[PDB]
C-alpha cells in the first residue's frame, strides 16, 4: 500500500484525525499535530497590475515522542530533510529533481503540488534515556507550485 | 533455437517405415568444466548401493574444457 | 638464465611448467585467468626485454647512435 | 571444483548485488592496515591509531570513530556510512564494530 | 570520448637518460647540500623497502621516492639504510619550477650572461 | 605488533582475520522477544528431535548451510527459514529419522582411541574396559568439516593437581583449521583453577563443552592417565535418509513441540506434506489458540487442489485460526539457479508479524493477507506450472484454500485473507479470529496475572484491567461502533462478572471488532 | 590515540555522555554541553526553482570550570579560537587551509565537514584566584563544506 | 603519571601502558640489535616481561600491558592491579586520616567516606558494572563493617573494576 511513514501517523495515539497534518510523496509520509503560529499569504505585483504570486504557507509543527522516538522524531525530521533537501546527484541525471510533497490538511484540504522552501527547529529539547527527542516545534515554509488561478483554487476546497 | 533432422527420400536417404522408432541419444554438457583434486563423488542408479562401498577420489586435475 | 632474446612461447611454457610443479594450484585447479595473465605479462616482458637492448646499445659508444651518449 | 571467497579474491564481478557488494569493498578496506598496501599507505582500516584505547575513555573512542569514518567516507564516496555501533561484550576483553549500510549489520570483534 | 592518460609529475618526462642524469646530478648536490631550505629529518626503520613513505606522510605525493632514493644511494630495497642518517628535503615548487624550465628552456642550465 | 594476523588465540595477542578457503558463511542478529513461531524441519547439523531458538545470529551456523534442492524433499524447511530469518526468528524444532548415526571415540586406561558410531538417541555404556568416551552430538557426521582433538599437558591447578589442555577444531576438505575451544582440564574431581574454574571433565564438558560429551567411569577415573593425541577425527557418522521420515517420527516431533514451554505466537508447515502431521499441526495450534500456515502439495492442478483440502482433512470449525496456502509456480533457486518450488508460509507469517507491530503500543492483529502492503515476494524468474489453468475464485473460496497471482509491479501476491472455517460465518475471514485469539491472550495474561488473589479485590481489579484494554483497543482502531445501532445502540462492548461459590468467577465479555470489506464488490452506474 | 582535548572531556565530571557535544580535528578536540538556543537551517534559491544552499547551524554552548579552568575554559577558548582563525601563513604555502572540524551530536549526529564561521561570546563572567573564567557562553555559527544532497543527508542519522 | 593525572579530581590508574597515546619514544637513529630475530609473543607473555615495536610513524612502542604474575589471573594485567593499588591506598589514607578516633561515630564516618569514594570512583569511571548480572545483579559493590572487641574494626569491601581487553583477538567474516 503506502509508503513508510513516520510521525503520529497510526491510530494508537487515540488522537482526532482532522487535527492531523499530512505530508505524502512517492515513498515517505509524515504525519503531524496542527500547531499554533500557522499562516499563509498570496499576493500579487503591480506598479497597472502586472501579475500575481504563487501561494505562500509558513507551518510550525510540533512533534512528541510519546511511545516511540525512533518512529516518531528521529524518522519524521530524517524524511523531512530528505523532502527538503535536493537529490539532484542519484545517479539518474535524465530526471533528477529536488522532489516535491503533497499536503493534506483536515483531511479536507488538499495541496497536490507544494515544495519545501524552509525548514527549522531546534534541538535542545530534553531526550529519552536512548537520546531521541521527546519534543521538538519544526517550522516549515512552503510554496505553490504555480500562481494558481481563482478556479484553481477555490474548487479544491471541501 | 531449435535443431533438429530431415528424413530424406530416394537417394538421398530412406525415410524410415511409418511405426518405427527413432532414438536420439544427445551427449550433453554444461560447457567448459573445473574438476579440482580433493573431491568425493556420489555413485547412484545401479551404483546408488555402490557408494558406500566405492569411494572416488579427485585426484588429477580436469579442465580445460570450452564454451560458446 | 642468459641474455640471449627469448620467444613468448617459451616464456609461457616455463610459466605453465612452473605453475604446474607449483603446488597452490594443484589445490586450486581452475585457473583460466591465469592464462591471459601469463599472456598479458609475457608482453610485458618483451617490451622489457627490448628496453633492455636498448640498454646494452646505449652501454657502448659503438653499440649508441645517440649525439648525446 | 572448488567455489571462492570475497575476503581479498572475489565476492561478485562488479555491483549487481548492491549492498552486499559494497560490504565486500569496505571489507577488503578493514582488512588492511597502515604500511601494508602501496600508493596509498593511509588506505585501509587505521587500527594502529585505534588498537588498544581504554575502552572506558568515551571521548577518545568518539573521537577516533569519527575521524575514522570521515576519512573511509572521503576515500571511498561511492559507499557513504548509515550505522555504527560499538557493543561491549561479557568481559572486558571483546567490544564489537557494528556497521551497516542500512541492512547489512556485518559486525567484527575488536579489542582494546 | 576525448581522454589521453598522463601525469605532469615524473622527472623522467624526459626521455634523455643523459638529461634525466645531469638533473639528478644537481638535485644530489643540492640534496647532500647543506642548505637551509631543505627539511632536517633521520630515517625510520620501515624505510628498507618504502623509502617513500616519508614523502607520502610529509607531502602526500610519491614523486620524491627517487629524490629520497639518490640521496641514500640505495642499491635495493631489499637491503636497508641506517636509521638516524641526514636527509634533506627541498620545496617541492622548486623542483616543479626547475623542471619546467629545463623542458621548455633549459638550454643555458648553467648561466645566463647577456642576450 | 600491529602487521601480524593469527588464526587461533592462546596466549599471545594479536589481530586475526578469516583464511583463504573456498567457502564460508555468516549469520548475525540479535533476538525478538516480540512474536514467535515454531515448525518442524529437516536440517543439517543441530540435535535431533530438538528444539532450537534460532535467530539471525545462529541460523547459517548451527542449522548448517542449505541442502542442495534435487537433494530431497528437504529444501522446503531450509528455504522457508532462509525467508524467514531474515526478519523474524523462531523456536524452530529438528528431528531425523533413526537411519542417522554420530560418532564417538573412547580413550582406554592407556588412552589409546577407538572409534564407533551408535544411532541418536543410544546410550553408551562403559564396562571393565573402555576406560572413558567423547560422543558428538552436534548431529554433524563430521565429513564435512571434520572435528579434529588436539591433547597435551599444562600446567597444574594451585593445589598441584595435573591438568592437560586439549583444543577442538574444525578442518574443512581445503585444510582450514579452525579452533572451536581450547580448554584445559584435570581428572581431579575437585580440580579448581586459580580462576576458580572447575577443571573437572564431565562438568567441563556439559558447561563449557558445546558440541562433544564423554562418559567416564567413576570407578576408573581415579586410576585413568592421559596421552598425547593430535587432531583426532571422528569416524563412522552419518546423517541417514531424510527423504523418508517416518510417521512415528513426526508424532514425536509434533509430541515434544506441544510439550516444549517456549513462546510461539505462530506455526509453520515447513513444507512437510504428511496428512498426519498437518492434521497434529493443526490440532496443536487449535487447542494452543494461535495462528498456522499450512500449504497444500504444488505439484497438483487447481481441479485436484480444491479438493484436496478435505482430502488433507483439515476443514472444519476446530482448525478455524489456521491459514492454507498454495504456490502453483516455480522460482530460481538463489545459489544452483534452478527450478525450486516451496510455499509462501514463512514469508505471509512475516508479513503478518511486521504488519501487526508496526503498531508500537500493542499491536494491531486486524491486517488483511492481501494487497502489496504485505504480499509482495517477487523471489525469482517465476515459473507458471500451469499456465493455461486458472483459478476459480468461488471455489477456491469454498475450499477455503488461498491463491495468487502476480501484482503489476510483478510482485508475487496472496489474493486472499480467508481461514479454513467451513461455515460462512464471521470466522471464515482472516484478521478477526486473529483479533479474537489476540484479545483472548491478552485476556488470559491479565487473568493469570491476577490470579491467586484474596477476594473483594478482584472484581475491581479485573474491571480496571478490562477497561483499560477496551481504551487501547479503541486507541488500536480494532473496537468500533455496532454495525445496527438499532439493538445495541453504537456502544460497542459489554461486561458481567458474577459468582458460583468460593470460586467460579463467571467472567462474560462480547465486543463489536471492525472488517476489512472480504467480501469485495462494486458497480460504477452511467449518466448519459 | 586521540590528539590533546578541552572541556568536559573526561567523565570525571559523572555527566551523560549523550548531551555533550564535540569537535575534533588531527590536532584538537573540544567538548561541552548541548545548551539551549541551538537552531538549524536550510533552504534553496529560486525565481523556476534554481538551485540549493548548504546547512546553516547556530550553537550556543555553555562551559563551566568545575574543577581545572586552564583546560575547561582557557584550553578551550584558545583551541576554539585556533580553529576558526585561518592558519594560512604556517610556513607551508603548498597546501596552507582555513582547517575544517568535525562536529559529533548525541554522539551518534556525525558531521564529517563543516566549517566555523563565526564565534562570539562574553568575557564578563566572574574568574578564579588565578584569575580563569568560571563559566562562558560562546555562540557559534557553522555551515556545510557544500549543498548535500537527501541521499547524503538522510542517511547519515542514527 | 600523565596519562593518570590527565584526570584532575583523583586520576586513573586503568590506563594501558600500550599504544601510541603513551608509547611514543622515537629517540634517535635506532638500531635493531638482532635485525633477524623476532620475539615470540606467546613465549612473551607467559614469561611476563614487556616486548617493543615500531609504529606507522616510528615511534617505538611498548607493546604489552602485563606483570610479572606467573598465574593468567586478572593480576596479571598491568592497570588493574594498579587500580587495586589505588584504592587500597585511598583506603589506608582515609583510615589514617579518621584513626584514634571515639567510637560511635566511626562507622558512620568510614561509610561516608567510603561512599564518596565510590562517587568519584564512579565519576572517574573506573567501578563499572558486574560481567555477570546473575549473581550480584549490576550492583559493582559491597561493604560490611564488623567488631571483635574494644579495637579490631574489620572492615571488607569488594568492587567491580573494568578492563582495557588485554585479551586481543578479531575476526571479520565474509557474505559472499
Amino acid at each position: 500500500m503506502a509508503p513508510i511513514a513516520y510521525g503520529v501517523y497510526s491510530q494508537a495515539d487515540g488522537v482526532s484525525p482532522y487535527l492531523k497534518v499530512t505530508l505524502t510523496n512517492s515513498q515517505y509520509q509524515v504525519t503531524g499535530y496542527i500547531s499554533q503560529g500557522a499562516a499563509m499569504n498570496m499576493a500579487q505585483n503591480w506598479e497597472v497590475w502586472e501579475g500575481g504570486t504563487p501561494p505562500t504557507f509558513t507551518l510550525p509543527v510540533t512533534f512528541i515522542a510519546l511511545n516511540n522516538p525512533f518512529i516518531e522524531v528521529s524518522g519524521a525530521i530524517a524524511a523531512l530533510t530528505a523532502m527538503i533537501s535536493p537529490e539532484l546527484k542519484a545517479a539518474n541525471v535524465g530526471g533528477q529533481i529536488p522532489e516535491r510533497v503533497t499536503l493534506n490538511i483536515g483531511r479536507r484540504i488538499n495541496i497536490t503540488d507544494v515544495a519545501i522552501q524552509d525548514l527549522s527547529f531546534d534541538l535542545d529539547a530534553p531526550r529519552d534515556s536512548n537520546g531521541y527527542f521527546l519534543k521538538n516545534t519544526v517550522n516549515l515554509q512552503l510554496t505553490g507550485s504555480s500562481i494558481y488561478n481563482s478556479s484553481d483554487i477555490v474548487r479544491a476546497f471541501q | 533455437e531449435q535443431l533438429g533432422v530431415r528424413f530424406g527420400d530416394g537417394l538421398i536417404g530412406q525415410i524410415p517405415p511409418e511405426g518405427s522408432t527413432i532414438t536420439l541419444k544427445v551427449w550433453c554438457t554444461n560447457g567448459d568444466i573445473t574438476l579440482v583434486a580433493g573431491q568425493n563423488l556420489t555413485p547412484v542408479d545401479s551404483a546408488a548401493n555402490l557408494a558406500n562401498l566405492i569411494s572416488v577420489k579427485t585426484t588429477t586435475p580436469i579442465t580445460a574444457g570450452t564454451d560458446a | 638464465m642468459s641474455k640471449t632474446t627469448p620467444t613468448k612461447d617459451s616464456i609461457r611454457a616455463e610459466f605453465e611448467e612452473l605453475v604446474e610443479k607449483d603446488s597452490f594450484w594443484s589445490k586450486f585447479v581452475g585457473s583460466q585467468f591465469v592464462s591471459m595473465l601469463t599472456l598479458f605479462i609475457t608482453q610485458i616482458v618483451y617490451r622489457c626485454f627490448q628496453y633492455a637492448d636498448a640498454a646494452l646499445a646505449e652501454g657502448f659508444i659503438s653499440t649508441a647512435t645517440r649525439r648525446s651518449s | 571444483i572448488d567455489p571462492l571467497l570475497t575476503l581479498e579474491l572475489s565476492g561478485v564481478k562488479t555491483y549487481e548485488s548492491q549492498e552486499e557488494a559494497w560490504g565486500a569493498r569496505l571489507y577488503e578496506w578493514l582488512n588492511t592496515y597502515q604500511g601494508e598496501v602501496y600508493g596509498d599507505p593511509s588506505w585501509g582500516n587505521v587500527l594502529p591509531q585505534f588498537k588498544h584505547e581504554p575502552t572506558n575513555l568515551s571521548h577518545v573512542q568518539i573521537a577516533v570513530e569519527a575521524m575514522l569514518l570521515q576519512k573511509l567516507t572521503v576515500d571511498l564516496p561511492d559507499i557513504p556510512i548509515s550505522g555504527l555501533s560499538v557493543a561491549e561484550g561479557d568481559a572486558f576483553d571483546k567490544l564489537k564494530i557494528s556497521i551497516r549500510i542500512r541492512d547489512i549489520t556485518i559486525t567484527q570483534d575488536v579489542v582494546l | 570520448t576525448r581522454q589521453y592518460p598522463l601525469s605532469r609529475y615524473d622527472d623522467r618526462n624526459i626521455a634523455d637518460p643523459i638529461l634525466r642524469a645531469e638533473l639528478r646530478k644537481e638535485v644530489m648536490l643540492m640534496c647532500e647540500s647543506n642548505d637551509k631550505n631543505l627539511t632536517i629529518y633521520y630515517v625510520l626503520p620501515d624505510e628498507q623497502y618504502r623509502p617513500d613513505l616519508l614523502a607520502y606522510r610529509m607531502w602526500g605525493i610519491a614523486e620524491l621516492r627517487w629524490v629520497v632514493t639518490l640521496a641514500a644511494g640505495l642499491e635495493d630495497e631489499s637491503q636497508g639504510m641506517t636509521v638516524g642518517k641526514k636527509l634533506k628535503l627541498p620545496p617541492a615548487t622548486w623542483i616543479r619550477e626547475m623542471i619546467r624550465h629545463f623542458q621548455y628552456d633549459g638550454q643555458v642550465i648553467g648561466t645566463l650572461s647577456i642576450a | 605488533s600491529q602487521y601480524s594476523i593469527q588464526q587461533s588465540l592462546g596466549n599471545a595477542s594479536g589481530v586475526a582475520v578469516s583464511p583463504i578457503n573456498a567457502d564460508a558463511t555468516l549469520s548475525t542478529g540479535v533476538a525478538l522477544n516480540s512474536s514467535l513461531w515454531a515448525g518442524i524441519g529437516v536440517f543439517a547439523r543441530g540435535k535431533p528431535f530438538t528444539v532450537l531458538a534460532v535467530t539471525e545470529s545462529n541460523y547459517e551456523d548451527v542449522l548448517g548451510e542449505p541442502l542442495k534442492p534435487s537433494s530431497g524433499s528437504q529444501f522446503e524447511p531450509i528455504r522457508h527459514v532462509y525467508e524467514a530469518i531474515q526478519q523474524t526468528s523462531g523456536y524452530v524444532v529438528r528431528a531425523v529419522p533413526d537411519d542417522a548415526k554420530f560418532p564417538i571415540i573412547m580413550f582406554d586406561e592407556s588412552g589409546e582411541p577407538a572409534y564407533s558410531a551408535l544411532p541418536y538417541g543410544s546410550e553408551i555404556e562403559l564396562d571393565s574396559g573402555e576406560a572413558f568416551a567423547i560422543y558428538v552430538d552436534d548431529g554433524d557426521p563430521c565429513i564435512s568439516p571434520t572435528r579434529e582433538l588436539t591433547i597435551e599437558t599444562a600446567t597444574a591447578d594451585s593445589a598441584g593437581n595435573e591438568r592437560f589442555l586439549l583444543k577442538l577444531t574444525q578442518t574443512t576438505s581445503l585444510g582450514v583449521v579452525t579452533t572451536l575451544e581450547t580448554h584445559t582440564v584435570s581428572l581431579a574431581e575437585e580440580a579448581k583453577d586459580d580462576m576458580g574454574r572447575l577443571c573437572y571433565l564431565p562438568t567441563a564438558l556439559e558447561a563449557r563443552s558445546k558440541y562433544l560429551r564423554a562418559v567416564v567411569n567413576e570407578e576408573l577415573i581415579s586410576t585413568a592417565k592421559v596421552t598425547n593425541k593430535k587432531s583426532l577425527a571422528f569416524t563412522g557418522g552419518t546423517n541417514g535418509d531424510q527423504s523418508k521420515i517416518s510417521t512415528a517420527a513426526y508424532l514425536r516431533a509434533v509430541k515434544v513441540l506441544n510439550n516444549a514451554p517456549y513462546m510461539y505466537t505462530a506455526v509453520l508447515g515447513l513444507g512437510c506434506y504428511d496428512n498426519a502431521a498437518i492434521t497434529a499441526l493443526g490440532k496443536i495450534c487449535a487447542d494452543r489458540l494461535i495462528d498456522g500456515f499450512f500449504d497444500v502439495k504444488p505439484t497438483l492442478t487447481y481441479a485436484e487442489a480444491l479438493p484436496a483440502v478435505e482430502d488433507t482433512g483439515l476443514l472444519g470449525t476446530d482448525y478455524v485460526s489456521c491459514s492454507v496456502y498454495h504456490y502453483p509456480f516455480s522460482c530460481k533457486d538463489k545459489w544452483t539457479q534452478s527450478r525450486v518450488v516451496f510455499g509462501l508460509s514463512g514469508v505471509a507469517y512475516a508479513a503478518k508479524a511486521r504488519g501487526v507491530k508496526k503498531n508500537s503500543d500493542v499491536g494491531g492483529w486486524h491486517y488483511s493477507p492481501a494487497g502489496e502492503e504485505r504480499a509482495v515476494i517477487a523471489r525469482a524468474s517465476i515459473q507458471p506450472l500451469y499456465p493455461e489453468d486458472t483459478p476459480d475464485e468461488e471455489a477456491m473460496v469454498k475450499g477455503r484454500l488461498n491463491k495468487v497471482s502476480v501484482g503489476t509491479s510483478g510482485q508475487m501476491i496472496i489474493d486472499d485473507a480467508l481461514t479454513c472455517c467451513t461455515q460462512d460465518n464471521y470466522l471464515h475471514f482472516q484478521h478477526v479470529p486473529s483479533l479474537m485469539n489476540a484479545i483472548s491472550r491478552f485476556f488470559v495474561q491479565l487473568a493469570r496475572q491476577m490470579k491467586h488473589s484474596p477476594d473483594g479485590i478482584t472484581a475491581a481489579g479485573l474491571t480496571k484491567g478490562m477497561t483499560k484494554l477496551l481504551d487501547r483497543f479503541v486507541a488500536s482502531g480494532a473496537l468500533v461502533a455496532p454495525r445496527d445501532p438499532d439493538a445495541d445502540g453504537t456502544e460497542p462492548y459489554v461486561l458481567k462478572v458474577t459468582q458460583a461459590e468460593f470460586d467460579k468467577w463467571e467472567v462474560v465479555w462480547a465486543c463489536c471488532p471492525t472488517g476489512v470489506a472480504r467480501r469485495i464488490q462494486g458497480v460504477p452506474l452511467l449518466i448519459k
